[PDB]
């Protein structure tokens, strides 16, 4: 939906982690320039988890959707400690936001 | 003088088995319902209004608490204290009327317990047993403190609830949660980054931080931070005392310790004035819906 609501819930639940733009230090959390369209473990300079890197697959609308809701079922032993948005439209305003927020 | 007595009562056959659902009802609302202020969510509000029931507890004669559930009365509910917890309220309400059985109190202060929980803070036992007494029984609004005054004022304050330093510290620290509202207590700002997420931020806040006192609009002054989080006069006492501040350090370094003595305070504050016969079922610990895989 927005990038309107959709940043909201980002400075409100992830923002704590991560910064989106290119040149955006990475916190505990990489920088997330570069998602849409790319695979895990993939932000150069940060200190991944195997098991990251490794669950192999690109940054996509849909695979966010699915991943928002469960971050730790979607991908085992990893540090990213949030539980999921369970709902599909903040899942869905959040997902907008980023594919902006994330590249241009 | 010579007090008032409430005996729990199980609201009649209730298991511990009705409990958990009147639990996950909040717990599932909790998440339906997340965009409440910024995308908060409704954790923080509970936390409050389980204690603003509570906290109009005076251990001199047994009156006030938790036990009538009088919040439900227009001098509680009305009382310019408790300005921001009708929201809390209206979001209890319809799970009220899934559950017509539960006491006003026991839905009230098992709010606060869920919230908690959800929130990823430690688990909190529980007795169901407030028994909803006559509008005749709402104390005065004017019980519950003021966010100006001192370390002085916050010591005493917490005695007419027997809260020792350690209880009140402890209980301090939910201010991790939430935030303050301009137009309800005319202070506006969170206390620190994660105000949906139960950790002893405030504490490290409180240590870290460069803390400058500015007035507001509402025209009180609070000490701001240039981080975005602010410090009402009453949560500086915490550092502007040594015995509170030798709490605070303590806290700030080990959160399994603070959580500790938070689900003991917190249940301590649930539970004054009320009398848990023999007949009566010990605290539950309510499983969270990631137990439940909910
Ligand atoms: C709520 C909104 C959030 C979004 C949209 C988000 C997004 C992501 C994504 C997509 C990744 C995987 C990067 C990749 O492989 O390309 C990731 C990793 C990570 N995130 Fe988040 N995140 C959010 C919240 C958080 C929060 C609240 C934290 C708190 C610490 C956090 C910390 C981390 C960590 C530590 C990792 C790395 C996991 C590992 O490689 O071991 N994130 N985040
Ligand atoms: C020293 C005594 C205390 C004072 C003076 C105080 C004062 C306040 C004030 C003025 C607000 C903001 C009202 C608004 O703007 O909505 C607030 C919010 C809050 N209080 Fe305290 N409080 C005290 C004790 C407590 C205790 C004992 C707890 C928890 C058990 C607590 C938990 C909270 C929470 C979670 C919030 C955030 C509310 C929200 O975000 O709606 N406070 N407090």
């Amino acid at each position: 939906g927005d990038v309107e609501k959709g940043k909201k819930i980002f400075v409100q639940k992830c923002a704590q982690c991560h910064t989106v733009e290119k040149g955006g230090k990475h916190k505990t959390g990489p920088n997330l320039h570069g998602l849409f369209g790319r695979k895990t473990g993939q932000a150069p300079g940060f200190t991944y988890t195997d098991a990251n890197k490794n669950k192999g697959i690109t940054w996509k609308e849909e695979t966010l959707m699915e991943y928002l809701e469960n971050p730790k079922k979607y991908i085992p032993g990893t540090k990213m400690i949030f539980a999921g948005i369970k709902k599909k439209t903040e899942r869905e305003d959040l997902i907008a936001y980023l594919k902006k927020a994330t590249n241009e | 003088t010579t007090p008032l007595v409430h005996v729990a009562s199980v609201e009649k056959g209730r298991s511990y088995e009705d409990f958990q659902k009147v639990y996950n009802a909040i717990a599932l609302k909790l998440r339906e319902d997340d965009e409440y202020d910024n995308y908060i969510g409704y954790g923080p509000v509970l936390v409050r209004l389980a204690w603003h029931i509570s906290g109009t507890w005076d251990k001199h004669d047994n009156t006030g608490g938790s036990y009538g559930g009088t919040y439900r009365f227009k001098k509680e509910f009305n009382d310019p204290s408790n300005a921001g917890l009708q929201n809390g309220f209206k979001f209890l309400e319809p799970i009220h009327k899934e559950f017509p059985w539960i006491s006003s109190g026991d839905l009230f202060s098992l709010g606060g317990v869920t919230a908690v929980q959800e929130m990823q803070g430690p688990k909190i036992p529980w007795r169901c047993g407030r028994v909803d007494t006559p509008e005749d029984t709402t104390p005065d609004n004017g019980r519950l403190p003021d966010a100006d005054k001192d370390a002085g004022y916050v010591r005493t304050f917490f005695q007419r609830l027997n809260m020792n330093d350690r209880e009140v510290v402890a209980l301090m620290g939910a201010h991790a949660l939430g935030k303050t509202h301009l137009k309800n207590s005319g202070y506006e700002g969170p206390w620190g980054a994660a105000n949906n997420v139960f950790t002893n931020e405030f504490y490290l806040n409180l240590l870290n931080e460069d803390w400058k006192l500015e007035k507001n609009d509402a025209n009180n002054e609070q000490w701001d931070s240039k981080s975005g989080y602010m410090m009402l006069p009453t949560d500086y006492s915490l550092i502007q005392d040594p015995k509170y501040l030798s709490i605070v350090k303590e806290y700030a370094n080990d959160q399994d310790k603070f959580f500790k003595d938070f689900s003991k305070a917190f249940e301590k504050l649930l539970e004054n004035g009320i009398t848990f016969p023999k007949d009566a079922p010990s605290p539950f610990i309510f499983k969270t819906l990631e137990e439940q895989g909910l």
